[PDB]
């Protein structure tokens, strides 16, 4: 009831869905063999959500993992946790996109993407009722960004009645892993803008301040860096997987946070986040995490609000826990933070309370947040932008693979044009 | 011999409804699954009679959303409801009144009306009907649109009552509820006869001082609202004294086409440890549900006039004192009523004593006191729901989800305009006017 | 006494007469191998009694293929037969109406005559015939046309009933229905007193919402046909308040020679579960029979007018409530009757109450209705199959394989013309006419 | 009851027929040896059908092994499986055809036809009420081509009221296993369609696509590519050799599949395929099944009908499974691709069901739709025909054992005119 579709591209897509499955199979007590070990059965009064039922109590996932190189997918086949999934999905091709854009979208991605389309639609006509649709990728890569881009135009051309998310990286502001980091982002953001429906924009080192501070770790790998990610990717969409006094669902999250059609830039934030030999000394209550919640050190993008305001928030509880002192509470950080939210846009939060806990913890809670500051974060990715631009470097080649200069002019007309409405708003009586 | 249906609509009437039928087999002293060890007629009001010695609820349940109804089968009380009558779609209409209208609204629709004839010709002196449903919902509201305007056109002089969920002022968990409130309000406003209001944060303020809960879960406050449903019906369901009637509440409470959003009180809300050291005495009963601080709507009446009052009493009562406490509150100063009511007051007195639920917050009581009082302490948040649409509509936020879920301008002025009539009258008809 | 054989032809017949004549056995307490553990004739009428405790049925079972009737050997009703009665061919028609009506037919049609004019003799007072057959397939069409001319002939004025298998207008198993059918109703239009008509796609809907099976296999469908099989016959069989024969429904469903095609219906048809939630009484089996949702033919009535109607009560049933419950239809304005009907019933009680098969899909009642109405609903359905053949011969599609067998293009063109006569005389009849 | 003729003629008969006898061979469950072991009295029930009781409980197949050359017989004669046929039926003569026409079917095929015909009425006159005869041939060889129509109407003379079918084997478009490839199909074809019921048209290459693709398989070998062909052969005969809760015939494929009797040319294929690796990770259910039949690439014919629409379709399904489904499903298969229909042909669908399942599979099914798509199969064929005769080439080889040039004139214009018939029946009003 109610299915949604996972994609996954890029490395990152896989490296998160490899996590991300881990934290889903034990959720609903999943061997990684595929067969169901679990007690309670309240866990598989929904499994079809997710998982679909198959011959011989099997419960494999319905996950599309899709890269451009074999050098992603021998890693989870080969690997634990690959016992799993249906070989069907490991849809892979020979050469890498090296990070282009014209070698992820024009080139070579006409003949890999009408290859994922066949199992897409094999999937959907496979679910009862489909609801949406669940991306993962990446905005700095090639294969990522650019097939991830294309792929969202024919699958949004075929369902035009449906939703979908995109669990994006955006960029680091700090540190640029690549080089060309700009191209990419600008001509993604310019076609994903008007074809889709809500982005969540986390951010690579602003999780590195957390597992070093917050959670004191010194050496976080990306083992440990990602399992954060997956905590905010299971609890966003815990909603329907599970029963709650107070319910939500993907579509519940869009109407509310979605005041216009381009304003539907997120930023994502889990709580609470306490060590193994700190979490003693913490006492578990509905008080603090509201509080360890708003604050700009544990957020999950490099982004201070204290520059901005809150134009719409979010807030999905768990756990058994009342919800009396919910907004009590929600009033007070309301009242107390009266100056950081929007005037036109009178009681803007939304809540929702779950019922199962997530695993070893009595509570926690997931925030949302539509923000303005994202203004400035689209600002720095422009100005890096037409700095290079300007010098006409490194798209020598971009324009060998079909791509064309006035492909410029367009893409950056409308970030400008993007963040005057999303600045102009803000100052906006 | 007189059949009431209960129609609940949404997460909040599915609850409420759970509540409120949990109470109404413990009050008939029956059991879960249908059998059982004044009393019998009562339950044939409700309770409809099958071949063998099982009862079955009256009741239509009906959802988009199919994760509450299935908790609801999977509850405890998964023997006593009739199968066929939990309706469920497959998606919710997301707090989108347009889509819970016009989009979807209208494909299940046909199915909940035909349920609602099957149910209505299998019995025999059909009363009417009564609505649980909330406002901030999207399903709630645009199946309570749709659904008034299917009874009314098919039955067309019967009694429709409502027990709403007013949104409150400060606890706040939507932001569409002033678009939801607006429409759903504009739209219902002529097709009800009498529509009771219930606001969360009130419940939450009783439960907090009068009955000291700490750890108030949405349990206590459906025991509450189940109460008052209870006790407003007893009166049908029990021999009493002096008995009251649906069409006599409306009489006695509304007295106008569009001024007919009365408020729910009851008393006593006393905790267990304070039981025992309090005398529960008619007079001092009567006192506390007239105290402004047990009101169940966030408005204290002290800002406007009370304009009808009826009081309905259950269990050991005696009509001369009942008679000298409503004399003396109709000489305290305090309450003020209208000018050209001079007798502002229907009591109704009835022969059984509540019963309260194994576990529950409150505490046996051998009298009770359920009061509904239509006022013009209304009108107050009439004017702050539409303050804050007008505020949140001036610059068009959500406007493009609405209207690309079909929908126009039209009517947002239209609700917009009938809201501020209606306003403008209920304060022109409570304040006083020279002749 | 009375007694009616009943012909099996096809394997939609052998099958469905599978378990048709496992209902009898089981409404008579017959165990299969003919021993035993109202009452004391019963079976007298079915079951002609040999000289041992046996009792054998009256059936003809004949096909073309050996294949169907194997298994009827083969299976647990081996010795309730009677081993000569199974007449087999050795090949069957393939969907060929030539096939089973000039080239093969002839070959095998006297031997099933002498098994006729055997067993029509072994009986004293025979009143009518029952056949089973098929639209679709060739032995089942074109065969069983031929044994029409062949009983009328042998036999001038006696009750000739038959239940077919009418052709689904969306479902189709076969590739050439539109021939086959055309060319029976024809031939077999003038030589028939009444045939109740099924279809194959309404029985899905009744099987998948009214009982709430997700595997509907022609075992359980089959099932839900000899209802109505064993309803027809139970007044002969059983004694009741008011008492019906073959020739009444004969009598009152045929106001015209041409106009012979009623639709059978069941009810109540409810699962085991929701058995013990209902109160299944008169009043509302007479609704439920009655609804558009439980015909077993695919065409809602709402279209059409009713030309008559017929109803067989059984079990606890009180003569009084039943006219009350009829009487009330006239008055809802679902029913439409023609203007020269003013009195358009006909009402038949029993004392038998119906009995489930352990192990079916229904479950134990004391009630049961069957209504069988000729109504104008039925004309679509030969318009509407009309509009397939004559599709066919534009073109003369699949043509070569009917000429080359034994039959000339002339013969397609009045089959075809005479479809046109009887729905432009249905139609006029059923609609109304000045003076 | 009504008992079946075997008719192998060529090496591909043969090496068909080496395996088809195999796959009967288990279904009824008999050794090697050729005495009845199994286990459930349902097979023996009607085994005179194919097999043919004999002394002391053994069975003898009806079916004549004949080429033109001894070394086909030899490999099955000393190989196993050749205890079981009767020495009599090894009909063998002194050299092959050499790939040429007038060589099977003058000169070396007149002294041969004369001796397989006195088996043919000896095995005829042993049957109870015969029903018709199977022909397995190959339309690219000599003697399978030659001969095959030789003895095809040697045959249809003396049993005219009866009916016949071909399993013949298309030459492959992409691949040329012989030279002369055209000159043996528009011989023998012109010769086919005067005196045949009913031919299926399979390929050879475009079974080479559905092994790979699949099964998986990196190297198919003719031992495991001609499986694939017995398990279409063994499903369009197992309706009668089996009960069935609605059976067909080989008369009812006839009737309903050939609406003019030079149309009688059709497409076969099977569902489901699955490899032994992932057939775990697929929930074996009837939707599945028709989905898999019906997509182009899954044909068993080297020809997408996506350029052609279906005339009418068939299926046999197998197994315990409900009828509902299938009969609902080919409805939403009708709606869903209703532009890919005759429109003069409403409802142009037959469903058989059987009740026995293949061995090792819990239900399968089998597809033969009488497609328009065949016109593209002929063109190419007659394309390369007129290419080569105008040239003369290899014309003085064959016009020298008996044949001459007006001979081609009649095959030509009879190909050119039946493909006009088969063109202008799509586009007809
Ligand atoms: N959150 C997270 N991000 C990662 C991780 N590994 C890599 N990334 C991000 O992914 C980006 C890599 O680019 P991709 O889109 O994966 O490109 P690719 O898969 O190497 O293919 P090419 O674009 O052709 O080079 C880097 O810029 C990182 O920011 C990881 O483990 N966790
Ligand atoms: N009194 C009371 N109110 C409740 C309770 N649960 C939810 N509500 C109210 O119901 C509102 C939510 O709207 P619902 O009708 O439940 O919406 P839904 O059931 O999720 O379906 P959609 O409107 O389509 O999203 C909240 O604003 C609450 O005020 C409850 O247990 N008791
Ligand atoms: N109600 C019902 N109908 C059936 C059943 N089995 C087959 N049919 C119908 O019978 C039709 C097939 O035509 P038949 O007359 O049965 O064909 P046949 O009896 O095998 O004789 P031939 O046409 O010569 O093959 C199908 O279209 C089905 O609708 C059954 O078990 N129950
Ligand atoms: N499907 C299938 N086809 C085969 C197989 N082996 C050979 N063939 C086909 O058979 C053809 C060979 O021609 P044949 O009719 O067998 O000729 P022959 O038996 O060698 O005798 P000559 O014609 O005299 O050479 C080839 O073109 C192949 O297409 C096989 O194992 N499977
Ligand atoms: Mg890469
Ligand atoms: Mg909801
Ligand atoms: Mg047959
Ligand atoms: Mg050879």
């Amino acid at each position: 009831m109610r299915e949604i579709v996972h994609i996954q591209a890029g490395q990152c897509g896989n490296q998160i869905g490899a996590k991300f499955w881990e934290v889903i199979s034990d959720e609903h007590g999943i061997d990684p063999s595929g067969n169901y070990v679990g007690d309670s059965d309240l866990q598989l009064e929904r499994i079809s959500v997710y998982y679909n039922e198959a011959s011989s109590h099997k419960y494999v996932p319905r996950a599309i993992l899709v890269d451009l190189e074999p050098g992603t997918m021998d890693s989870v086949r080969s690997g634990a946790f690959g016992h799993l999934f249906r070989p069907d999905n490991f849809i892979f091709g020979q050469s890498g996109a090296g990070n282009n854009w014209a070698k992820g979208h024009y080139t070579e991605g006409a003949e890999l993407v009408d290859s994922v389309l066949d199992v897409v639609r094999k999937e959907c006509e496979n679910c009862d009722c489909l609801q949406g649709f669940q991306l993962t990728h990446s905005l700095g890569g090639g294969t990522g960004s650019g097939m991830g881009t294309l792929l969202i135009s024919k699958v949004r051309e075929e369902y035009p009645d449906r939703i979908m998310n995109t669990f994006s990286v955006v960029p680091s502001p700090k540190v640029s892993d690549t080089v060309v980091e700009p191209y990419n982002a600008t001509l993604s953001i310019h076609q994903l803008v008007e074809n889709t429906d809500e982005t969540y924009c986390i951010d690579n080192e602003a999780l590195y301040d957390i597992c070093f501070r917050t959670l004191k770790l010194a050496t976080p790998t990306y083992g440990d860096l990602n399992h954060l990610v997956s905590a905010t990717m299971s609890g966003v969409t815990t909603s329907l997987r599970f029963p709650g006094q107070l319910n939500a669902d993907l579509r519940k999250l869009a109407v509310n946070m979605v005041p216009f059609p381009r304003l539907h830039f997120f930023m994502p934030g889990f709580a609470p986040l306490t060590a193994r030999g700190s979490q003693q000394y913490r006492a578990l209550t509905v008080p603090e995490l509201t509080q360890q919640m708003f604050d700009a050190k544990n957020m999950m993008a490099a982004c201070d609000p204290r520059h901005g305001r809150y134009l719409t928030v979010a807030t999905v509880f768990r756990g058994r826990m009342s919800m009396k002192e919910v907004d009590e509470q929600m009033l007070a950080i309301q009242s107390k933070n009266s100056s950081y939210f929007v005037e036109w846009i009178p009681n803007n939060v939304k809540v929702a309370v779950c019922d199962i806990p997530p695993r070893g913890l009595k509570m926690s809670s997931t925030f949302i947040g539509n923000s303005t500051a994202i203004q400035e974060l689209f600002k720095r990715i422009s100005e890096q932008f037409t700095a290079m631009f300007r010098r006409k470097a490194f798209l020598h080649w971009y324009t060998g693979e079909g791509m064309d200069e006035m492909e410029f002019t367009e893409a950056e007309s409308n970030m400008n044009d993007l963040v005057s409405e999303y600045q102009q708003y803000q100052d906006a009586t | 011999m007189r059949e009431c249906i209960s129609i609940h609509v949404g997460q909040a009437g599915v609850q409420i409804g759970n509540a409120c039928w949990e109470l109404y087999c413990l009050e008939h002293g029956i059991q879960p699954d249908g059998q059982m060890p004044h009393h019998h007629d009562s339950f044939n009001t409700f309770f409809s009679e099958t071949g063998a010695g099982k009862h079955v609820p009256r009741a239509v349940f009906v959802d988009l959303e199919p994760t509450v109804i299935d908790e609801v089968r999977t509850g405890t009380y998964r023997q006593l409801f009739h199968p066929e009558q939990l309706i469920t779609g497959k998606e919710d209409a997301a707090n989108n009144y347009a889509r819970g209208h016009y989009t979807i609204g209208k494909e299940i629709i046909d199915l909940v009306l035909d349920r609602i004839r099957k149910l209505a010709d299998q019995c025999t002196g059909l009363q009417g009907f009564l609505v649980f449903h909330s406002f901030g919902g999207g399903t709630g509201s645009g199946f309570t649109s749709l659904l008034m305007e299917r009874l009314s056109v098919d039955y067309g002089k019967k009694s429709k009552l409502e027990f709403s969920i007013y949104p409150a002022p400060q606890v706040s968990t939507a932001v569409v509820e002033p678009y939801n409130s607006i429409l759903t309000t504009h739209t219902t406003l002529e097709h009800s006869d009498c529509a009771f209001m219930v606001d969360n944060e009130a419940i939450y303020d009783i439960c907090r001082r009068n009955l000291d809960i700490e750890r108030p879960t949405y349990t206590n406050l459906n025991r509450l609202i189940s109460q008052i449903v209870s006790s407003i019906t007893a009166s049908l369901r029990f021999d009493g004294a002096l008995n009251v009637d649906l069409t006599n509440f409306q009489t006695n409470l509304v007295p106008y086409p569009r001024i007919h959003f009365p408020l729910a009180t009851y008393a006593p809300v006393i905790s267990a440890e304070k039981a025992y050291h309090e005398q529960l005495s008619v007079a001092e009963i009567t006192n506390a549900c007239f105290e402004p601080a047990n009101q169940m709507v966030k408005c204290d009446p002290r800002h406007g006039k009370y304009m009808a009052c009826c009081l309905l009493y259950r269990g050991d009562v005696v009509p001369k004192d009942v008679n000298a406490a409503i004399a003396t509150i109709k000489t305290k100063r305090s309450i003020q009523f209208v000018d050209w009511c001079p007798t502002g007051f229907k009591v109704g007195i009835n022969y059984q004593p509540p019963t309260v639920v194994p576990g529950g917050d409150l505490a046996k009581v051998q009298r009770a006191v359920c009061m509904l009082s239509n006022t013009t302490a209304i009108a107050e948040a009439w004017a702050r729901l539409d303050h804050k649409f007008d505020l949140m509509y001036a610059k068009r936020a959500f406007v493009h989800w609405y209207v690309g879920e079909g929908m126009e301008e039209g009517e947002f002025s239209e609700a917009r305009e009938d809201m501020a009539a209606l306003e403008k009258d209920y304060e022109e008809v409570g304040v006083d006017s020279v002749e």
